[PDB]
Formats: C-alpha cells, structure tokens, sequence
C-alpha cells in the first residue's frame, strides 16, 4: 500500500461549472475567496497564453496555502508540468542562486517530442551543455536551445506545455533572489510561478534590517497577485478532522470528534490531526476499532502542544540551557 | 504554442521616435514619457554611430514607470545585429568566478567581431563576440565551456593577445567592430568593489555602452555603509547620464490599458476601462495591468465576450494588491510569523 | 577487546515496556521517564506500522533527564532490519553540498528498498537505501561514493526517476518499502533555512519519521534574530509532536546508578551508593556516572575489592565539577585568558 | 577607425627640457606642480636603478588621476612595461589576495631575450609552473626563476626592463592586502608602483572602523610619496571641452564652449565633457555641421547631473524604494 | 643529537607504587593533585573497557597542562596510541569540521594486526574509500569497516589498542564542533578524549557573546571531568629552572639560580626559561663555562617579558600604531 | 641591469657585531639600536647552534625604528647554507589550504635535511627541506606542485612518516638536520586561531626558530574582540623574546641617510644632509630616503653634479608626506569621497 503523507486527502479544487467553490469538495474544506482566485490562476496556467505571472499566496501557518497549490497542481494533472521548490534550496555550493533559480524556471516549462516522449527545457540545457557537478549555464545556449525548440514546433514534431513553479517559503530568499526574479518574471518564456509565505512583516533576509511585509520586498509585491487564506472556524476544523480521518482510515465516535475540535481549536489545527493515528494506535493496544473521548484524553496528556511547551519552558527557564 | 508568449513588455515594438528623435504620443508599444524617450534615442543613435567607446547613462525613476520598458524599446529597437547583453544585477554573483571577471565577461559579450572569409568564391560570415575568442582561446576544447558555463577566469594576458590581434585584423580589413550595449538592470544590487571596477572598465578602449536602471532612492551601498543616490557612489555618478523617468497621468495610465488589453487580446467595455484606470491610479500600475487577463477569464466562465465593470469588481476582490495585503496583515500580525 | 565497549548508552537495552505499551519501572536498562517512555512506545509502534509519512517527534527536557537515552532506546527496540539514521544537528554544514541536500541526503537514508531476485532457484535478498540507489545511478563508478563520500548534489531530476522506478516495481511486488527513523540530535544547531527545507520536506509521500532532542530554552534561531522556544520556530513547532522528560528524584537517580555500576561491572557498597545519589543530586547525574569508573580505579589500586565511601570522596577530591570548576575560577579570572 | 574613448588626447606629459610644466601641450591642460612630479616619477622609471618605490595620486574626482598615470604611460612608451590594475581585482574566486598583487607584481617586470622577443617574469612564472586554474605559485619557483633570468642577463641573451604597476582605486584594497604590500615594496626586485584613489577620510576594509586619509594605512603611506591633484578653474575646465571636441572630431562655437564652461563649473567637469556627443548627434539631427548653444540647452535639459538627480530624490524621497 | 625543545624533561608521571605524587620525579615537580588526578586517568586507558569518558585540564598558561598530557603519552609509551591535535585544526578547506573531529576521533584507535603490524582505524578507512584530497567520509564506510575488524578480533589476526585523543587548545573549536562532541563522545567505539584550556570565563567561538566557563558549553561540562592546575610557588618555580638547565646541558650558579628564580617570580615561569639559553650562550661568548648573576643580569636586560613591554606601550601609545 | 636593485634594504650587508657580539656604531650598513642588535646577535648564535626547537623572539617598536632591517640584517649573517623562510602575515590567508596548512607549510620549510650520497666515488650532496620530502611523498608526480604550488592539505599522517624517516636517517647518519628561522613579519595580520595553532606549533621538536615583527600597540587581535599588547595574546607573549626598538636621534637619522646616499649613489652636499636631517625628524625616516633618489634626479635634469639644498627645497615642494598630505585633505574632505 502507498504511505498516507501530508496533503494525501487533496484532489483538487472544488468547483463547480460556474467556479464558485463547494463548502466541502474533493477533500477542500472552507476557503472559498481562495478556491475561487486559485480556481481563475488554473484557467491562466490552461490558457498557454501567458507568461511570467506570479501568484503569493498569503496567511497564517495552518490555512490551506501549501494545500492549495496542491490543489492546483491536481486540477491541472500530470500533463501540465509542476515544479515544487523550498526556497531554501538556492544555496547551492556548486553555482550561484540565480542559476538554481534559472534551472528551476527552465524545469516547469515542458515540451512534448513525438514515439510520445515528455522533456523539459532543462532537459534539453543539460543535454546540449569525472566528478558531475552543476555548471552556471549561460545564456547563450538558452538562446539556441529556444531556436531549436521554436524549430521543433514549426515542423510539428513538438508541442510546448508551459507549467507552475512552486516557491514555497520564499521569504528565505535573499534579496538577491527578489531581485533576479525582477528580470526572470519579466521575460516572454517564464513559467507561471506561485510563491508561498506565512512570515509577515519580517526583514528580508541578505538586508541589514529593512523591513517589509510578508519577507518580501515592496519592488516584487508589485509584481504579484495577492491570495490571502483567512482561519478556520470550529465547524471546519471538525471536518478537516474528518476528512484526515477518512483519509487514514480511521473509525472515530462524534464525541471524540467533538473532543478532538474543541483540541484544534485549543492549539492549532495541525496538533489535533497529528492526534488521529497515536489515538488509532493506542485503541488497536486497547483491542477497540474506534476510538473514544478516553483515548483522545490519554493520548494527549502524552503529547504536547508548542504552546503548552512554551508555557513549561517559561515556568522552568533557569534550569533548560540558554 | 511557440517558446514566447505575452510578457509583460511583449507589447513595445519599439521606441516611437519620429525622424527627429522626437516622441510620438502613442507609437511601437510605447506611451508617455517623452523627454525619457527622446533621451533613449540620442541615446540609440550614440549606440548606432558606435564611435565613442564607455558611454553610460543611467534610467533612474519611481518604480511601474518604465525604465526597463525604455530598454527593451531601445533592445528591440537596435535589431539582431548590434549585441544587447541584458543581465540583472544580482548574475555578478557567481561561485566559479570572481564579480569582476563576470563582469568582465558582460561586457566582453557587448563587443562583436565581425569576421568574413572568402573560403568558387563565397564569402562565408562569422560574426562572434569577443568573449567566445576569449573563452575558444583560453584552453583546448573550450568552445563547449560558452554552452556549459564552465570557464572560470579567463587570465588577462589571454585577453591582451586577443585584443591585440582584434587590432591588427581591423587594420588589415579582416575584422569589423561592432560594439554594443550592455542593460545591468537593477544596478543597485552590485557592491563598492564591483561599482569601482565599474570606474575602470568603462576608461577602456573596447568598453560597450552601459546603460543601467535603478529604482532606488537616497540609500545605502551593498558593499559598505555610506548613503548616496540611487544606491550608487558619487564616484560612478560623476561618469553617467541620469534620465530621470516621469509618474504617469490618468490618460497616460488608461493608454497603458488599451495597448495592454491588445497584446493579450481582450475586449473591455469603456466604463470598464474607466473603473481599471481608477484602480490604477489608486494602486498601482502592474496591479490593474494583472486585473485584464484574470477578468478576462471571468468572463469567460460566464460564456459573455465583452468585459463589464462587475468582472473587475469580482476580480478586485478576488485577488488583492499590497496596500489591502498589508492591512489585512495588520490584524493578524501575530498570527503571522 | 572488541570495537565497541561501554559508552554512556550501552546500558540501554531498549524501552522497558510490556504488551500495553506501559513502561515498566525498571526494565531493559531503562528506569524512570514513564509518560516519556509511554509516547515513545507510541511512535514506536507508529515507526513499525509504517504507514503515516513525515510524522516529526521533539524529545524536550533538561540536560540529563535522557531525551537521547530514550532514542537510544528505541534504536535498540527497533532492531537491524528497520533503518535508523542518526546524525547530530552539526553534520548538516557540508563542505561540499549544501545543507538541503545534506537533509535530503539524511531523509533518504532512512528508507529501505527491499529487493529480491529469485536469480536451481535461490531468492537472493539486497536490502539498499533510496540514497544508495541515487549514489548509483548518479554517475557512472558512484557506487564507491557511497564509501568514499564524495558525492556532490546528486540531481533533484535523477530523484524523480528513481522515486518513480522504485513505485513501478513496489507496484509490481519486486520491492518492498520498509520506512525508517531519522533522528536529529541537538536539533537546535540548525538554521533558518534548514527548519524551513523540513517544513516542506516531511510533506513529502517518502519521508520517514523524525525524532529530535532538544535541551535549549525559548532562544534564538542560529540563522535570525527572533527567540522561540526549544530553538525551533514556530512554523515547524506546529508540525511536531512534544515528548517532555521530567527531571529525576533520589530513587530515580539511584537505580541509573545500579544499572550502570553493572554495565561497567563495579561492585559498590550501599554507603558508597547513598553518598553517590547525594553527590549526583546535589551536581549532576553525568558527573555521578563518571565517577563510579575512576572510584573503581582507586579501589583496585588499594587492591581492595568493595569500593568504600572514602574511594568516593578521595576521587570527588580528584576531579571536580563545572559548579566547583567555576568558583575556583572566580579567583584566578585575572589570571585566566 | 579605431574607436575614441575617455583619456583619448592624453599623448604625455607636457614638459619642456627643463622639466616644468607647459600650461597646455600633449593633451594636459594645468596642474603644473603634478606634472612636473609625474616627470620627476618618469625620470626614475627610466634610470632603471630602483625597485619598489610607491607613488600616490591624490585628490578630488575629476582631477586628472587615471590621465597623470596614463600620460606617465604615454612618456614610457611600449618598451617599458605598463600593467594597469583596479584594486577590486584582487578578490578572485581561485588564488588568494596576495598571490592576485604577486602575480601582478611580476607582470610589470619585462625581459627581452634575443629573433627579438618580449616577456614578463610571470609569463616565465607560468610557463615553468583538464581544466585551467590560477595557482598560488611559490617563491620556491620564483627564486630560481630570478637565478635562471639572472644567467640569461649574464649570457647576454636576454635584458631586463623593469617597469610601472598602476593599482588604480587602492582604497578597494582590504587591509591584508596593504600589509602584503609592506612587503611587496620591500623587496630589490618590485616594480615601480603608482597607487590611486580620491576616497579621503574613509576606514579601511577589512577592519571594524578605523580611520585613516585616503583608504590607506598610516604605515602604508610612511611608505609612499604623495602627489595631490589641486581642483581645476573655470578657464582649465573650458579647456578641456575644447581638448575634447577637438578628440572626438566635434566643432563646437564658441558660445556653446562659453555655455558648457558654465554647466562644467556649475556641475562638475565629466558632465560637460559628456554633454558633448549628445548635442552633436542633435546637430547632425538638425542638419547644422557646429553645435550652438540651443543644443547644448536641448541636451542639458534630457540629461541631468548627479546633484539635479540627488535634488530629485530628496523632494520625492516617499515614493522611490528603499 | 636530537634537538632540545620544550617539554623534553617530561618522562612521565612522577607517582609510587601507591599511586601518590612524588614531590620531584621524572622531570615533574609540583601540582600533586592533577598528577595523582592524570594517573587515575593512565589507569582507565590501560584498562581498555572503557569508550569516550572526557577529561579537561584547566588552569592558568604556564601551569603544566600540555605537561601533564604529555606525561600521560609517555606513561602510557608507544604502544598505546596518542593522537595530539590543537583545536583551531578542524578548519579545513576540504572537509567539514565534524569529518575533522571524526577523523581524528579513528585515528586515535589502534589495531595490531600479525609479521606485526600497526594501523589505526583511520587508516582504514582511508585505504577503504589527479590532486589527491579529503572526502568526507560516510558512517556507512565506517559501519562495514567496524564490522571487518571486529571479524578480525574473532579469528585472532588483530587485536584491539584503544588510545587518547588530545584535544590542546579546545576554546578555539566553535559551538558546532562542541555540538558534534555530544554525539562523539556518547559512542561506544570513541577513544578516550583529553582536552585542555586556559581561556576561563570567555565568549564560545560561533556564538554572538553568551559566556560560559573555559570557552566551552556547559552542556559539554557536563560530560567532562575537570583536573585544575594550581599555580606553583617560587621553590618550585626555581626546581623548574633547575630540571631545564639540565635538560639543555647548562651548568649554573647557586645566586644566578636565585636570580633566575626571582625573575620568574617576577613576571612568570616561561620567560625565566627562556632566559637559559641566551645566558649560556653569552657565558660562552664571555668564555665561561657556567652562569654567572651578571649573564641573567644582562640577558634581562636585553629581552623583555610581556608585562615591561606592555608598561613600555601604555608610557608611548600615541607612537605606535592602533 | 640585473633581477636585483637598491631596495630599502639593500645596503644592510648584516648585523654590524663584533667577535663579543657587541654592536659597532655604524657597520655592515647598520647605525643605531646597540640594545637590538645585540640581542638579535644572541638570537643568531642561538640559530647558528641548532640546538633548541621552537624558540620565538618578536621584534618590537615603533614604525620606522627597524625591525624588518634588524631581521635582514640577521637573514644576510646566516648566509645560504641556513633556510631563512621570509613571510608577510597576511600569506596564511590561503583559499586551496586552511591557515593551520599554510603555516605547517612555513614550519618545515625552514627544517633543512642535508641528504649525501656516496653513487669511480663521488659524494652527490643534496640539501632539500622537510617540505619538499612532503610534497614529494604525498602523492604521485608531486615534485611539480612544489613549483606551481598546488598540493592541497598534506595529511598528517603523511608527516609522522617523514618524520620518523628522517629520524631514522639522522641517526643511521645518512641525513644532517640544519633548523633555520622563519620571519613572520607584521604577525599583527594572524587571527586567533592562527596564534593558538603557533601556541603548539612552537613546542614540537621539529619546529624553527621564529622570529616575528611588530609596530602594533595594545590593540584588538583580528579574530577576537578582545585588547592585547601588539594585536598578539599573552597566551602567545608568554612564549617569546620581546626585543624593543628605540626611536632615533639626529645623528642616527644623519648616518642612516649617509649609508642610504651611498646606495643609491649619490653625492651630497653637507648642507643638504642637515636641511634632510632636519626633514627627517620632523615628518618621517622614510619620506626622506625617498627623497633623495628624487633630489638626484632634480640634480640630473640642472646638469649639475652636488646636490644641493634648493634640490631638497624644490622636490620638498613637489612630494608631500601623510602630515602636509591629511592637512590639504582637510578642506577638500566636502570634496574627497
Ligand atoms: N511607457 C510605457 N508604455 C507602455 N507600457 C508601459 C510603459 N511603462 C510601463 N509600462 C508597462 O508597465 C509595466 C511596468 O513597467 P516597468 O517594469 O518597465 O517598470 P520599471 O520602471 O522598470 O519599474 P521597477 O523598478 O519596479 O522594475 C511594464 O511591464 C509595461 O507593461
Ligand atoms: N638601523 C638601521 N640602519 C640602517 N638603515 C635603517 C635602520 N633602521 C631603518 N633603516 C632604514 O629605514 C627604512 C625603514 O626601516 P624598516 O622598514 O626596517 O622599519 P620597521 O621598523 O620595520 O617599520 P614598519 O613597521 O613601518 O615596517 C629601512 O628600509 C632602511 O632603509
Ligand atoms: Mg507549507
Ligand atoms: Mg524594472
Ligand atoms: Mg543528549
Ligand atoms: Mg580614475
Ligand atoms: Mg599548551
Ligand atoms: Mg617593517
């Protein structure tokens, strides 16, 4: 059987024909400003006609932002590239930032040769460019691999299928990378890029102390579509436990249904679906095939909170190390 | 269905100048800014004369007024066979190599060579630039390191001998000079060291004209804690010159939107034009320039044809801009990390 | 005799705990930390089922209270055929590859490959890793990179193609995924980027689970400014589940005494036992631990047999502690550097 | 035709037999009291009898700094040595700092072995020392390089011309650097070197604030002798307009040279000398063979100083970037 | 002759049969509970059962610390391998600075395999895993190299030497090398460490200015187990200059031994030492075979000590360079 | 003519020392520090014996008092047959080996190994030093990367293999070891790591004698924050010779200028050897030598043959010194960047 991660519940957006977002549709619960803003950014990504665009999705940690990218990525299948990317990865000790940033804009945009093969550019920069190492890869045969990928559409053996990069946590670029995205989403080749923050009003990192909202600069907040993701009410948190529930396959009773929303709206979202599987574990040791309000109980008086830790690292702060 | 599609300067054919340098009010793409457009055309025939060698002038200006859009007109407007080397700031950067031989590099890029060769008799054509003489003569197969990148610094005397027999050919006929510009956009991104050996390299005799562009105000440099203008010492600034780039008109800002709405071919309603050239001005420039394409595909998922003022106010609040991010960030501030 | 010999975990011969999961006051080498022993049986029997990916565990707790005692614990209870990686938060900092793909290099060691060949018919067993397969197919001769160590960043490209054959054949039944542990002690020596490279690294279908230890109090992030609790920000403090451990009392800290004068084979009178809890209360446990040893070494040089009381108090003569190490100090902190 | 640049008309210092300073011959216009220590320098180059002697241009931006070094370059000629250097270039990403001021150093020592041949002693460094890679050389290879040119003088078959390393922009030099040139300059073998920079009253990299003139140390300029550079008068910048639009082939009235005198001393000397070509290229527009001074009020108003710019910036400084 | 350097007097640990510091034997005077202390410590190493236990000296410079570890080398001999190591050695430009602590950690674990050979682990792993250069070296290599050898132990073809690691100087590691030192010292296969301090009281190195005892965390005092060093009185300062003016082949003087003692008194143990060796050679120049008062009379006033030239840069501050 | 010329030390032909060591006024073309030069008189018997390892002398004082001519003094005494290894403090700073390598690297290059070889009978002598035996035994056509420099970091096992060959050598007699000194001038430029690495380096029975210069006051060292005497640690002071230079009188700067215009050979006037006298003790020792090569050439270019005091005057008038210098700087300090 396939491991059951994280975001495994997401297929897709959920809309109707007239794209407003259900309440409760292909394991997407509430947010419906966002579904319906991502739902018009899919249109966009369809129409092959743009180039360069940049979406931020904006909001507190645990509100569907990473969620909803993947909804994205569902809603445009397997046919559409998609290129996940921490932006913590562009420092590299091989090439410089704006090479990791140029490599990963050259992976979203795919090109069919047909007998059916699927490629990317930067399939086609490595293959036209010992110990292997990444090499900073000019532009000048950027420029001749485009010729030659514009010669392939024009005798027909290939189809071009622009994609997304996903930049999640893009407030760990330094301004360097803000700046070379500057002239990368500018140009006619770029792919569709959706960025992802929680960090609000914090100092762009590679700056002595300026500050701006969300970890990125004013200069590329211009450049971007705003999507912001508003928290969850109760009765929305109690059905992303539901949902995490079917998804684990996890038999629950109502009332520790209702044990485990009044938890998640205690501490957080994510505390109380990290609760689900050692509850099942705990009801499997007590031979049960569902679980209770007892062993919802139990099992959190073995975990904690980061909050509830906080409060015992502020009670007990002389004796932790500094 | 090709490699290029509608960027966001996919719209300037050019610089509208007339025969006299002087600006149309809409030609080529391009609208307002008619002493920074006059400027970019002496400017393009300085480029085009091609006689004094390490001319720079920087495009300074508030932001969404189109100082990157007056260089991809004056790019497009020079044509494939002048060189445009076009990098950002932060490409000087590199592990492999040091920020002065990758500048070093960009501007060796901007200077072609233009060879000919007689080889029963036809004149075979291999223009090149003096980079890739540089990087096929630095090391045997090293005409692969232009396609991988590979080269690391290139020695300087290598350079001296390829300068010098760059001489000898334009003397005997071989060779053609062509030079060229090289567009370092946001400027402000390179360091003290890098601007000092800006100072220097454009002394030289086989320096490309530079032009640069900087948003920036009164600010610090990157490599050292002294306030200047534009972010850019004094020392440089004495070698420039500034075209300053001018905040757009309601007007100015509505045509904006019409040649826009061409190049990605919608058709908006004139009550919509009105309410977008309000947001516009409200907002920002680049955030009414976004509204067309998600409203356009508004709707289409209305099956309508023509855009109407209730596509922008549903896309307007669909998607936010800074100033209504920041506030909604206002309240959750310590929600946010 | 052998390589190994008696470390300060050799004693710990897994979690003291029966079928319920309920921990036993002494067992296995294991005594004390009973809800902390209890919640890592429940992560173990989560490590076993291997069903759930990227579920992330902090041990929390004082210095000495065995958060890295209960992990060495569970590496035991675990045994050899399920893969247990454990690397301090230091080895991230590489040389020669970057601190992601140092983690992405640690993420993939702890997930097995079980493949079989049946090759009259004998099925030959090969047990590899997901990051020996991407060490192999790197390059060619990268199977002694693996031993050598001098892989750079392998390609997030090759990745894919292997994380796809590895579905196709567990598809086909020609392998066997059995998920891991990776546990990341004095996770707080961590950056910024790195806390955000496991942010969006345990959402990943092919994670394996992650314990961590942590001493430290609510400070500072080692690449930012800001203060959170456990050196750990709150973006990821969100994604864990906290296992805290209580600090010991006289009896608690009595029996670690009995259970490690066995391990290092001492024979201790029980004054010498009392005066040794009493010095491992008033001081430390760790100091109390390393004295036993060199008691025993003062005993067998009187060439007496039952370690006594004055063996004890002439070796807490010997060697000090940071608490009396300090005030000594104190008065020579003109004469010390 | 060969392509005309900044320092175009400096062709020497303008000395007669007597070594004083000709008010203006040779393309040098003023500053007579540089000019004759530049001849001075010039004398000592020649005598080829000292080594490792330092010079310092000093002064304001403008001045005739980078033209003094280039006319002591244009009074050698080719036969003498001349390696030109920015003081930026010693940060290279494959050998350390000092072996950059090494290697340099050995560059600006010439050998000419007899048919007739010219070489330096690090092209001698590097002939007797995959991908190419700058190594940091030993003195070990150096010593017995200097006893290998040391037999080919005392053969006959080679003679040593030993010359003049300019490190213009020396405050760009880290404080390691300055200490390596303490003994750099100490040796019998150095060349003669001219240092540069107008950056006075500036701390030195490198170090966490402390202060000394130029960018230079205390204990590096005990070493050096200073020639400053006295600013230049109303008369001397018109001067150099006309030494200009004689350079660049421009005819120019007198009224446009009387107009350009005023925005040379009302600005600085650079923008006036750049205002030329612009207001040509508007006269050839115009079809007028001369510029006028309607053109030099034309092209005056499209281009703006440093100081118009930083005018600009402090009114309006709410609305450009930070 | 084999050369004469500092701690070639040291043969040993002075102790009995009873494990009591002798007052003066082998080259050792003085400090009775670090040399009792340090020989408990020879008792563990010998008896092979034990894996990373951790030592630190602390005390004053100049009260026998890298003594007293080189006392325990030769009271353990040649057999028992010794791997001396400063701990500003971990910076390389190859490797990681925990592949530096590691393999030092392999290099000071012995085996003997038999026709009799010595190889450490290291060598090894080195001899299991172009310019050569340092790689940093898997826990998978070492796992499989540790199996091998244990296989070696079980059919009698090696045997087994488990040694010390001295770590001199550990102020100068940074706080990831302390980090790392934590899971170094908790394997069972680690040999037993000495480390050695005199930096009380300072800021760790890679930490913004927290302080803790030594230079080094607590979290690693913890685990360590502290010998401090008591400064000596003047008697047996006077033994020390006595043992190395035999040790250096110079005769003295009772009053130029009581000159010499009053002198290290006077500014320290170091510079009376050092004052031997310049009094003998000037006794030589003089034509005497011994040391007189008048040649430590006029070899002090000669050399200074660090405190006079420290009196004589406060008296003239404004003349030397800051 | 030749590779070499007058630099600022060529006229110091060595100590100027006499059978007793005591110091001649003016000989060997040295003049001055009696107390100095004595004392690098018994530091050079102390070279000249070999006997003990590690000892270290710095050499401390004023700027322009000579301690760089005090140690070519000593460089030109020893002769060839001793290694004198002669580094700035800045060259540890090296990017293909860590400064602990480069200053192993300069520790054994000043430990000659005198090498015979008996080969009808002909005694080859080949003297060669421990560095070169390392580079040599360190890998496979490593006799080349002693000439263009590109070993890596030599492994210290390597080391101890060399060492004990050479021991082994020296008493079988095959092998003379001849310990040299090693010049680290301006060690100010060393961190703290560098100095606690010459803390141990200097206790090994293979170490040179190292004698260091310094014109530092009770400053900040380079790695650290802390405030020292001569930018170097006591823990490292405790370790050396300090030898003081005095400051100077007229009669000593007046024989310093008539040994330095015989260098340089030139002949001049009494009268302009007391207005250059006067010259150089109101400014600087060194503005003054410089000023005399420059006073030769005025003299060249009048066709005289003495030179005389309006020589001084005019190319006094014509060069400045750091004090005439920062004064004119004062009031362009609005006009200098
Ligand atoms: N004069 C113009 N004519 C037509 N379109 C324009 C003009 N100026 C700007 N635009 C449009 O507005 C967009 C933003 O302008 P541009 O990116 O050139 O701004 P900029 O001055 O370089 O600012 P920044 O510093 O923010 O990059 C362009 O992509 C183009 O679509
Ligand atoms: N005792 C001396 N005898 C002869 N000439 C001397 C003497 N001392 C100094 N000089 C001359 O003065 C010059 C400057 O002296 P030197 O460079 O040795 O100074 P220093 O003490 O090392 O100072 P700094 O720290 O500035 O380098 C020497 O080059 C030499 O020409
Ligand atoms: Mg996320
Ligand atoms: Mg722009
Ligand atoms: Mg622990
Ligand atoms: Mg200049
Ligand atoms: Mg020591
Ligand atoms: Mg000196």
């Amino acid at each position: 059987t396939q491991r059951i991660a994280s975001h495994s519940h997401v297929k897709g957006l959920g809309l109707d024909e007239s794209g407003l977002a259900k309440q409760a549709a292909s394991g997407l619960v509430g947010q419906e400003n966002a579904r319906e803003a991502c739902g018009v950014i899919v249109e966009l990504i369809k129409s092959k006609k743009m180039a360069g665009r940049a979406v931020l999705l904006a909001g507190p940690p645990g509100t569907g932002k990473t969620a909803l990218a993947l909804a994205i990525a569902q809603e445009l299948g397997s046919k559409v590239p998609f290129c996940p990317m921490v932006g913590s990865e562009v420092y590299s000790t091989e090439i410089k930032k704006t090479e990791v940033l140029m490599e990963n804009f050259r992976r979203a945009i795919g090109l069919r040769i047909k007998i059916i093969q699927d490629v990317t550019l930067h399939d086609l920069d490595v293959a036209n460019a010992m110990k292997p190492k990444k090499t900073e890869i000019t532009d000048k045969l950027r420029g001749e691999i485009n010729k030659v990928v514009n010669k392939y559409i024009d005798q027909g053996i290939a189809e071009l299928v622009p994609g997304v990069l996903f930049v999640d946590e893009v407030h760990m670029l330094d301004i360097e990378c803000f700046t070379y995205l500057h002239r990368a989403l500018e140009s006619s080749i770029a792919p569709i890029v959706i960025f992802a923050s929680n960090r609000g009003n914090c100092v762009i990192r590679g700056t002595e102390d300026i500050t701006s909202p969300h970890g990125i600069p004013l200069d590329l907040l211009d450049r971007v579509m705003i999507i912001r993701t508003m928290l969850y009410t109760p009765q929305e948190m109690k059905q992303i436990i539901k949902i995490r529930a079917q998804t684990e396959g996890i038999n629950i009773s109502e009332e520790a249904l209702n044990h485990l929303g009044e938890i998640g709206t205690k501490t957080t979202l994510r505390y109380s679906v990290q609760l689900l599987t050692p509850a099942n574990l705990l009801a499997k040791i007590n031979g049960k095939d569902s679980i209770e309000k007892e062993h919802v109980e139990e099992i959190s008086e073995l975990f904690y909170d980061a909050k509830s830790s906080a409060k015992i690292l502020a009670d007990q702060q002389d004796k932790y190390m500094k | 269905t090709r490699i290029e599609r509608i960027g966001a300067h996919s719209h300037i054919r050019g610089l509208g100048l007339d025969d006299a340098l002087e600006p149309r009010q809409a030609s080529q793409g391009m609208v307002g800014q008619l002493a920074a457009r006059r400027a970019a055309g002496v400017v393009l025939e300085m480029i085009r004369e091609g006689k004094i060698a390490g001319r720079a002038v920087l495009i300074a200006g508030q932001p969404g007024t189109g100082k990157t859009a007056i260089a991809m007109g004056m790019a497009q407007a020079l044509g494939p066979d002048t060189p445009f080397t076009a990098i950002a700031g932060s490409e000087i950067f590199s592990l492999e190599m040091s920020k002065t031989e990758a500048l070093t590099q960009a501007f060796r890029r901007s200077i072609g060579v233009r060879i000919k060769e007689e080889t029963k008799r036809k004149e075979v054509v291999h223009t090149v630039s003096l980079h890739e003489i540089d990087v096929i003569n630095s090391r045997t197969q090293g005409f692969l390191a232009l396609f991988s990148g590979d080269t690391g610094e290139i020695k300087s005397e290598v350079r001296e001998q390829i300068n010098a027999k760059v001489a000898e050919w334009r003397e005997e006929g071989k060779a053609e000079i062509i030079p060229g510009v090289l567009f370092i956009d946001e400027v402000h991104m390179l360091d003290i060291e890098s601007f000092s050996f800006l100072n220097r390299a454009l002394e030289s005799d086989m320096a490309p004209v530079l032009i640069m562009a900087t948003n920036r105000g009164i600010t610090r440099i990157r490599g050292t804690s002294y306030q200047s203008p534009h972010g850019i010492p004094i020392d440089l600034l004495d070698r420039l010159l500034i075209v300053s780039t001018t905040p757009y008109s309601e007007k100015d800002t509505k045509q904006i939107l019409r040649i826009r709405c061409e190049e990605e071919d919608v058709e908006m309603s004139e009550d919509a034009y009105t309410v977008l050239t309000r947001i516009g001005l409200e907002t920002s420039l680049r955030y009414a320039i976004q509204l067309i394409t998600a409203a356009s595909l508004v709707c289409r998922k209305r099956k309508g044809t023509e855009v109407q003022v209730d596509d922008i106010k549903r896309v307007y609040s669909l998607f936010l801009d800074e100033s209504r991010s920041t506030q909604y960030m206002k309240e959750y501030q310590d929600a946010f990390l």
